[PDB]
RNA sequence: GCUGACUGGGGCCUGUAGAGCACUGAUAGGGCUAGGGGGCCCACCAGCCUACCAAACCCUGUCAAACUCCGAAGGGUCCCAGGUGGAGCCUGGGAGUGAGGGCGCGAGCGAUAACGUCCGCGUCCGAGCGCGGGAACAACCGAGACCGCCAGCUAAGGCCCCCAAGUCUGGGCUAAGUGGUAAAGGAUGUGGCGCGGCGAAGACAGCCAGGAGGUUGGCUUAGAAGCAGCCAUCCUUUAAAGAGUGCGUAAUAGCUCACUGGUCGAGUGGCGCCGCGCCGAAAAUGAUCGGGGCUUAAGCCCAGCGCCGAAGCUGCGGGUCUGG
RNA sequence: UCGCCUCCUAAAAGGUAACGGAGGCGCCCAAAGGUCCCCUCAGGCGGGACGGAAAUCCGCCGGAGAGCGCAAGGGUAGAAG
RNA sequence: UCGAUGUCGGCUCGUCGCAUCCUGGGGCUGAAGAAGGUCCCAAGGGUUGGGCUGUUCGCCCAUUAAAGCGGCACGCGAGCU
C-alpha cells in the first residue's frame, strides 16, 4: 500500500497531466505541499485502497508518509481523475471513513428481497495507528421493513467515529 | 435474417467473416445469413 | 499453474507411498478391459491397488523432486503407473503380470517398475510374475 | 406519465446546452450503471420508454434508479398554425442533460444483468451512454 | 487648445456564465413520527400497539429566465497618467438617412427548422461588384486601389500537368478513389496501446484412446436415465467424468462432451483505450474531387529548408491635399 | 391590441425587440396624514371549555418567513409596522 | 418575378428516376409438389376497354402476365380543347 510522489514545483498543471503524470496536494496543520504522482501507478493503487486504508508515500526524499485522500477532484464529464489530496498522518486521532461490509444471507430474498446499502463507509474517529479495515455487519434478521442503522453496530473497543446515531446504513426494497 | 443495417451473431455456430467489401455471417442454418445493406 | 501443483503434488505421495509401482503404457483399450485391470487388481488389495494410468511430462518431475533417477527408461509416452501400497507386492504384479497376457496383448507393452527401490527391467516384469 | 404536480410558469423559454455537468457525476446508490455521454434534452416517454423495458429485461429482480427528472416543459405550436400571435402551449417534459451525467443505476442484479440491461435500456435513448459500476465515486474520506 | 478613441493604476457601482439549496417553488428513493381507523378495555376514556393510508422532521440525491447564503471573468464611471489624430469641445449655414443584409458570438419566437425572424456586442457588404485567394460567387481568408515601371519581398491560398512556384527532405497511418464531405448502430478491416488466463512439470490448434457410479431417485389427473419440469444442492469404481453446452431420441440405445492419458511439442485464446478506414446509404436531361489524373500519393498525420503569389509593402519617377 | 405600474427576457453599469413569457391601474385614506410619547412578529413544540389544521390564552425555542389598502417587486422591527 | 413567369382536367407527344407491377435471377421459409409468403439483383421491354363524375383520385363492370409509385413549372394553352 505505498506511492512515491514527486514534489511539485509549481510547473502547468495543465502539464502533468498533458503529461502522464497526475498531479495532487498532500499536507495537514503543519503542511501543505504541491505534488504529483503518476496516473495509472495511482489507479491500480486507488481501485484496491481507494481510501479506506492508509497510502504511505516516499518521494525522492526516501521519507515515508503515511496518508489517505480528504477527496479527489473528478472530470465531471468523460470521467477520469483530475486532482488529487493527501492528509499526512500524525498521531493524533482523525476523522476517516471506516469501510463497510454486510454479512449473512437477507431474510427477505426468498420472499421480496433486493438489498440497499444505504452508505457502505463511515465518518469513524480514531488513532491512524489503529484503524480496523472492514466493520462486521448484519442480515440474519432483515425485513423489508424498516432497516438497521445507526449505532446497532460493533465498535472494534477504541473506535467511537461520528454519525448521529441516525443515518439508516441499510435497507430492502420491493423488486419488480 | 439477410440483410440488414445491423449485422449481429444470432445463435453460436454463427461466423462473422467477411468478403468482396462487406461483413458477413455464415452459419450452421441459412436462417441467418447476414448481408449489410 | 493452479490444480498442476493440485495433480502432480498428489503423484508423489503414492509415488513415496509404495512397493510395487509400474507404469506400462496402454493403447487401444475399450469400456471394458480397464474396470476390469482394476475389478482384478484390488480383491487382493481392496482401495490401494488402483490402476493409475497417470502423466508422463507429470513423472519428469513427480519422479525428480522427492529427488530420483534411473527414470528416463519408463514412460517416453502414454504410460501408466500401477502403485501399489497396500498387500504383499505378489498379488497386484501378478494380478498384474496376467493383465496384458490374457486377451492377446504381446509381453512387451509395459516400461520396467520401481518395485520397492532398486530400478527394473523388461525379463522382471515376467520375472515377478510367476 | 412523469412530470411535476406544481409550477411557477406554465411555459419556459428554452435554452441552451453547454458543456459540465454541473451535477450527479458519481454513483451514490446502485451497483453498476449508465451515463450520458452527448448534451441534449430526454423526453418523459423516453424515461419510462427505457424505465419499462428495463424492470423487463428483469422481472421481478433488482431496485431502480432513475436519477433524472424531467421538468422543463417541451412546447409545441398548433399543427399549421403560422408564426407569431403567442407562444405554443405545453406538449411534453424534458430533462436537460449535459454529458457525464449519470441518468440511473440498479442494483442487487447480477451484474452480467445490470449490464445488459442498461444497454437496451439505453437503446431508446437518443444518445451513446455509458456503462459502469463503482470507482472514484467515493466522496466519502 | 491635450480634453478624444484606445491604454495603466487607483476607489467604488452590479447580481449575468457558474454553481448552490440558505429564501420561493419543482424533486427520485430512505428513515422518522405529531396523528387516525383498530384491538385488549372498562371508562372522567388511561394504556398496550399496529406485517394501513400520512401530515411535517432530517437524510441521500439533483432543478430554476422571472430562486440566490454565494458570485468571477468582463463592462461602466471618476481621479492621476500616457495618447498631435481627418481626436476631441464649441457656435452657426446645409445635408441626406429614417425599407436594411450577410457572418460570429449572447438570447427570445420557431421544431436547439428556414439565404426566417426579432433585440445585444463586434465585423464586413452597403457605398470596398477595384484586386488576390475561395472552381465560378456583396458580404468566408488577404488586404484600404492618386497615376506610371518589361523591378523586389510576402499575406491568404498554393508548389504534377491545364496553371507561377519542391514529382523536395525526414519519420508514422491509410488500401476505401476513403480523401473528393450524412447518423444511430452494427462487424475475427487494419495501426499503436491495456489488464487478466496459462504453458518447454510441452498448454489452444493436432489425432488413435477413456465419457464410469449412486442411476433410471421422488411430488404427477401420462414417466424423468445428463436428455421437458423444483427442492437438497454431494458421494462411489477414478488418467478423467455430472444427476452434462448440445448435434443427437418419446422414455432410450448413440455420433460426441465439459473433466483427461498424450503422440505433437511453440507461444496462445475471450475482453477495455486512440488513429484511421468499411456497411448503414434510394430520385427524377449527362457525368464529375473545377478538370486530367493520383496508392512509401498529387492523401492523411508531426516535423524542416526554400520559393511561387496582391492593386498590401518596398525602389523610382510624376500628380495631389491639408500642416510646419 | 392601442396610455400606465411590477418581474423576467435584457448577455453584472443605463437602456434595449416581437400578435415574447406572467400580473395589475383608471381607485383609496380627515386618518390609512404632521408629530411626540409608548409597543413587537411568523411560525414550530409543549400546555390549554367551546376549541380545524392557525381564534383568544399560557411557556419556552424562533430576528423577520407577519404586517404595510391594493399588483409584483425594492425596501423595512435600530420601524415604514 | 405584379411596365404579367396564364392557375384544374383532358387530348397529344414524350423523357426520366428504382423505392419493381409484370417478365428474368437468387436465399431463406412455419419451402414436400403445387401455390405463396418476406428479402436481394435487376427498368431491357411491357404496364388494357369501358360506366359516373369537370374531376386528378376514387368506386364498379370485362379482361390481364400485369393492370405499378413519382419528376419533368403537381410536364406539356406561341400545341388543342
Amino acid at each position: 500500500y505505498r506511492l512515491k510522489a514527486y514534489y511539485r514545483e509549481g510547473e502547468k498543471p495543465s502539464a502533468l497531466r498533458r503529461a502522464g503524470k497526475l498531479p495532487g496536494v498532500m499536507y495537514n496543520r503543519h503542511l501543505n505541499r504541491k505534488v504529483y504522482v503518476d496516473l495509472v501507478e495511482f489507479d491500480k493503487v486507488f481501485r484496491q485502497a481507494s481510501i479506506h486504508h492508509v497510502i504511505v508515500l516516499e518521494l525522492p526524499d526516501g521519507q515515508s508518509l503515511p496518508t489517505l485522500v480528504r477527496q479527489v477532484n473528478l472530470d465531471k464529464r468523460r470521467r477520469r481523475p483530475e486532482h488529487v489530496d493527501f492528509f499526512v498522518l500524525s498521531d493524533e486521532p482523525v476523522e476517516m471513513y471506516v469501510p463497510l461490509r454486510f454479512v449473512g444471507t437477507p431474510a427477505g430474498v426468498r420472499a421480496g428481497g433486493v438489498l440497499q446499502e444505504i452508505h457502505r463507509d463511515i465518518l469513524v474517529k480514531v488513532s491512524p495507528r489503529n484503524i480496523p479495515e472492514f466493520i462486521e455487519v448484519d442480515v440474519s434478521g432483515l425485513e423489508i421493513g424498516d432497516s438497521l442503522h445507526a449505532s446497532d453496530l460493533k465498535l472494534p473497543p477504541g473506535v467511537e467515529l461520528a454519525v448521529s446515531p441516525e443515518e439508516t446504513i441499510a435497507a430492502v426494497v420491493p423488486p419488480e | 435474417m439477410k440483410v440488414r443495417a445491423s449485422v449481429k451473431r444470432i445463435c453460436d455456430k454463427c461466423k462473422v467473416i467477411r468478403r468482396h467489401g462487406r461483413v458477413y455471417v455464415i452459419c450452421e442454418n441459412p436462417k441467418h445469413k447476414q448481408r449489410q445493406g | 499453474x493452479x490444480x498442476x501443483x493440485x495433480x502432480x503434488x498428489x503423484x508423489x505421495x503414492x509415488x513415496x507411498x509404495x512397493x510395487x509401482x509400474x507404469x506400462x503404457x496402454x493403447x487401444x483399450x475399450x469400456x471394458x478391459x480397464x474396470x476390469x485391470x482394476x475389478x482384478x487388481x484390488x480383491x487382493x488389495x481392496x482401495x490401494x491397488x488402483x490402476x493409475x494410468x497417470x502423466x508422463x511430462x507429470x513423472x519428469x518431475x513427480x519422479x525428480x523432486x522427492x529427488x530420483x533417477x534411473x527414470x528416463x527408461x519408463x514412460x517416453x509416452x502414454x504410460x501408466x503407473x500401477l502403485x501399489x501400497x497396500x498387500x504383499x507386492x505378489x498379488x497386484x504384479x501378478x494380478x498384474x503380470x496376467x493383465x496384458x497376457x490374457x486377451x492377446x496383448x504381446x509381453x512387451x507393452x509395459x516400461x520396467x517398475x520401481x518395485x520397492x527401490x532398486x530400478x527394473x527391467x523388461x525379463x522382471x516384469x515376467x520375472x515377478x510374475x510367476x | 406519465m412523469l412530470m411535476p404536480r406544481r409550477m411557477k410558469y406554465r411555459k419556459q423559454q428554452r435554452g441552451r446546452l453547454k458543456g459540465a455537468t454541473k451535477g450527479g457525476d458519481y454513483v451514490a446508490f446502485g451497483d453498476y450503471g449508465l451515463v450520458a455521454l452527448e448534451p441534449a434534452w430526454i423526453t418523459a416517454q423516453q424515461i419510462e420508454a427505457a424505465r419499462v423495458a428495463m424492470v423487463r429485461h428483469f422481472r421481478r429482480g433488482g431496485k431502480i434508479f432513475i436519477r433524472i427528472f424531467p421538468d422543463k416543459p417541451y412546447t409545441k405550436k398548433p399543427l399549421e398554425v403560422r408564426m407569431g400571435k403567442g407562444k405554443g402551449n405545453v406538449e411534453g417534459y424534458v430533462a436537460v442533460v449535459k454529458p457525464g451525467r449519470v441518468m440511473f443505476e440498479v442494483a442487487g442484479v447480477t451484474e452480467e444483468q445490470a449490464m445488459e440491461a442498461l444497454r437496451i435500456a439505453g437503446h431508446k435513448l437518443p444518445i451513446k451512454t455509458k456503462i459502469v459500476r463503482r470507482d472514484a465515486y467515493d466522496e466519502a474520506q
